[PDB]
């Protein structure tokens, strides 16, 4: 049983599509156990500055009842067959997914359908989830992390709608309406644009046939029925600098516009982060790690974490790095880390390469470890790419990598590019745009 | 804000500035802050009608 063979022996994933225009897909296993949701291709980046932050809104109220059951009700029903719900809102994605036994992929179906379908958006609900969508927003403000990456995308895509939070706007969340929210799921939660994901010990046939009986409401005309193209957001080499000394440590995200999920140069930018990879004072392997900025970080004592990332979309992205460090090892941080930048453009190895497509390996292996994963990869994967992609393609993609091809695409989407910057907390240590913009090029 | 690039431009730029009319004097008018009467050889016994300085 060789690494090939494993992969090639894996269960084919199998998708159909109903006549509403609604898409099944399936990964069957052997497991008593399964998760099944609906992932939606919606988000805050289909909503504008009215209605900002509704889709949050929606996340609060789609589990507090329907109009076939109350919230009481729906929730007994769920809590008592040992049943687990969760979901989520991002920009350009939202998923509703139950985890449960594969003995009751029929009655779930059913319960996912009347969630997206039937949302009783109570009056009363809808004042109460106000309040709490308000406290969450004050929480999530103490996420320096969490406010860096929505400001790197505030300033990387200013003037569109992938500036926008998730969770939207004060004012917007003070002054929804419930017919707002409710245009909104009537818009956005619609056949054509989702699709019905399964993992686990469950029957295709069996899972499809509950879909075509709850999963109904056909379209009449062209309008319903087409998946409407969002219109481009541009990006911007631009900085956002919130200073507070105050702060106990300093969060900097520096980032360059990526390609898209539809494009292959992905799966070496994905190759290229693993070269550089991530660290954290807890990394045992010290001052030996493999990674080169990881290593200077332990010698140096340049930043409590760092990491890399290439957050993709429909048709831009992403790919940059994120550093927490004490206010005076700010721009050393920053000059070794542009640095690296600079290396994997003109300088990759083949070794570098080699460990790096490994890492990779198990990186997307790892992201299939259990229903809900491999359920989430489905989801996505049809969403984004129309299509399940097998371990066994991706890794005949990520073989294909080497150096000059790291190079050639990292010095494409890197080399001489202006950065999108976004700083928070005591950042006076960090030097001006002008230099940042310098370390883009030679190395 | 860091010397450069700010004020290494800057200041190349003031230099050149400032170069223009140290070399259009240079080299259109070598000698309009000059004494004629320092192209006459120094002369113990006489002195200059009006000895001004520079
Ligand atoms: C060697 S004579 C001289 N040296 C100069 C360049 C000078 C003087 C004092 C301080 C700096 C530079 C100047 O103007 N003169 N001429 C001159 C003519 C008449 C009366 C005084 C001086």
């Amino acid at each position: 049983a060789t690494y090939a063979q494993t992969l090639q022996n894996i269960p084919e994933t199998n998708v159909t599509t109903l006549d509403n225009g609604l898409r099944v897909a399936s990964e069957e296993s052997s497991q008593p156990t399964c998760t099944v949701g609906v992932w939606i291709g919606a988000g805050s980046r289909y909503e504008n500055e009215k209605n900002n932050g509704a889709g949050y809104f929606v996340e609060h109220l789609a589990f507090k009842g329907t109009k076939k059951r109350p919230c009481a009700a729906f929730e007994k029903e769920v809590e008592s067959m040992g049943a687990h719900f969760n979901g989520y809102t991002s920009r350009e994605q939202t998923a509703f997914y139950i985890k449960a036994l594969s003995k009751d992929m029929p009655k779930v179906v059913e319960l996912l359908a009347d969630v997206v379908q039937n949302c009783a958006l109570e009056e009363s609900q809808i004042e109460k989830e106000r309040g709490v969508i308000l406290q969450e927003l004050k929480e999530m403000d103490n996420d320096m992390t969490n406010v860096t990456f929505d400001y790197l995308h505030a300033t990387a895509f200013q003037g569109t709608a992938l500036a926008r939070t998730v969770e939207g706007t004060t004012e917007n969340i003070k002054h929804l309406t419930r017919a707002d929210l409710a245009s909104y799921i009537d818009t956005h939660f619609k056949a054509p644009r989702m699709v019905l994901a399964a993992a686990g010990g469950i029957s295709h046939k069996e899972l499809v046939d509950a879909a075509r009986q709850h999963f109904s409401g056909v379209s009449f005309t062209y309008k319903e029925d087409a998946v409407p193209i969002l219109p481009r957001c541009r990006f911007t080499g631009s900085e956002i600098r919130a200073r507070d000394d105050a702060l106990p440590v300093a969060h900097v995200a520096l980032a360059v516009e990526g390609p898209g999920w539809a494009d292959p140069d992905n799966v070496v930018l994905h190759v290229a982060n693993a070269i550089i990879g991530r660290y954290d004072r807890t990394f045992g392997g010290g001052k030996h790690l493999s990674s080169r900025l990881a290593a200077l970080a332990v010698e140096h004592k340049l930043c409590h974490s760092f990491q890399t990332f290439n957050t993709s979309y429909s048709d831009t992205g992403l790919f940059g790095f994120h550093f927490v460090a004490d206010p005076l090892s700010i721009d050393d941080m920053m000059f070794c880390a542009q640095g690296e930048w600079m290396r994997l453009c003109t300088s990759t190895t083949e070794s570098e390469v080699k460990r790096a497509k490994n890492h990779l390996r198990s990186a997307m292996v790892a992201q299939l470890d259990g229903t809900t994963p491999v359920c989430e990869t489905i989801g996505s994967h049809l969403l984004n790419y129309g299509r399940r992609i097998s371990l066994e393609e991706w890794d005949s993609r990520i073989s294909a990598v080497d150096a000059r091809m790291v190079r050639d695409v990292c010095s494409k989407y890197i080399y001489d590019k202006c950065p999108a910057l976004a700083a928070v907390g005591p950042i006076e240590q960090l030097l001006d745009y002008n230099r940042i913009r310098s370390g883009m090029y030679w190395i | 804000i860091p010397f450069h690039p700010y004020y290494s431009f800057k200041d190349i730029l003031g230099l050149t500035l400032m170069l223009t009319p140290f070399l259009t004097l240079a080299l259109f008018s070598p000698n309009l802050l000059g004494d004629p009467e320092n192209f006459t050889p120094a002369n113990p016994l006489v002195t200059p009608p009006h000895i001004k300085p520079e």
